[PDB]
Formats: C-alpha cells, sequence, structure tokens
C-alpha cells in the first residue's frame, strides 16, 4: 500500500505532509485542522495568530490557500 | 466542526483517501 517518501508514516518521525504542516508533529491530532483545499494539517496553536479552539464551521482553509 | 487529523485517522476510508492523494503528489 502507499507509504510517505518523507516519513514512511512512521509515528516516531515528524512529517509536515502527513502531520502538522508547521511543526511536523503528530501530537494532539484532535487539534490539527485539515485544510479543505490542500488537505494539510495545522495545529491550532501552530497557526499565527493561534486559535484557542477548533472552529465551528463547515469548512476551513489554511493561510497558504487563503493567500493570507 | 471543521475536520481534524484525528477524524481522518479514525476513519479507514478517509485515511486511505489521504494516503492515495499524498502518494500521487509525491509521484
Ligand atoms: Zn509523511
Ligand atoms: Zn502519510
Ligand atoms: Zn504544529
Ligand atoms: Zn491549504
Ligand atoms: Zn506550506
Amino acid at each position: 500500500g502507499p507509504s510517505c517518501k518523507h516519513c514512511k508514516d512512521d509515528v516516531n518521525r515528524l512529517c509536515r505532509v502527513c502531520a502538522c504542516h508547521l511543526c511536523g508533529g503528530r501530537q494532539d491530532p484532535d487539534k490539527q485542522l485539515m485544510c479543505d483545499e490542500c488537505d494539510m494539517a495545522f495545529h491550532i496553536y501552530c497557526l499565527d495568530p493561534p486559535l484557542s479552539s477548533v472552529p465551528s464551521e463547515d469548512e476551513w482553509y489554511c493561510p497558504e490557500c487563503r493567500n493570507d | 466542526r471543521v475536520r481534524t487529523l484525528l477524524s481522518v485517522l479514525k476513519d479507514p476510508i478517509a485515511k486511505m483517501r489521504r494516503l492515495v492523494r499524498i502518494e500521487q503528489r509525491q509521484k
């Protein structure tokens, strides 16, 4: 099956494609937002400015896809 | 109510969809 060329989906490794796009961590996956355009993950506390909670919204788009 | 990484990881179909997309991109 598929396996990431960067991290081999090894949970002991960082990956800014498979896990948080800003810190590459797998921690707190319930606080990592998925961008509905690029499907990258982002810790609420890695964003700048940071979010205090997961938005109550239908969809969310990351600063890169928003181009701001 | 946005999707989290945990929501993806817990769903085998969502997880496989994400793996397939990453593999394709890395090609
Ligand atoms: Zn990876
Ligand atoms: Zn992966
Ligand atoms: Zn992070
Ligand atoms: Zn994005
Ligand atoms: Zn980026």
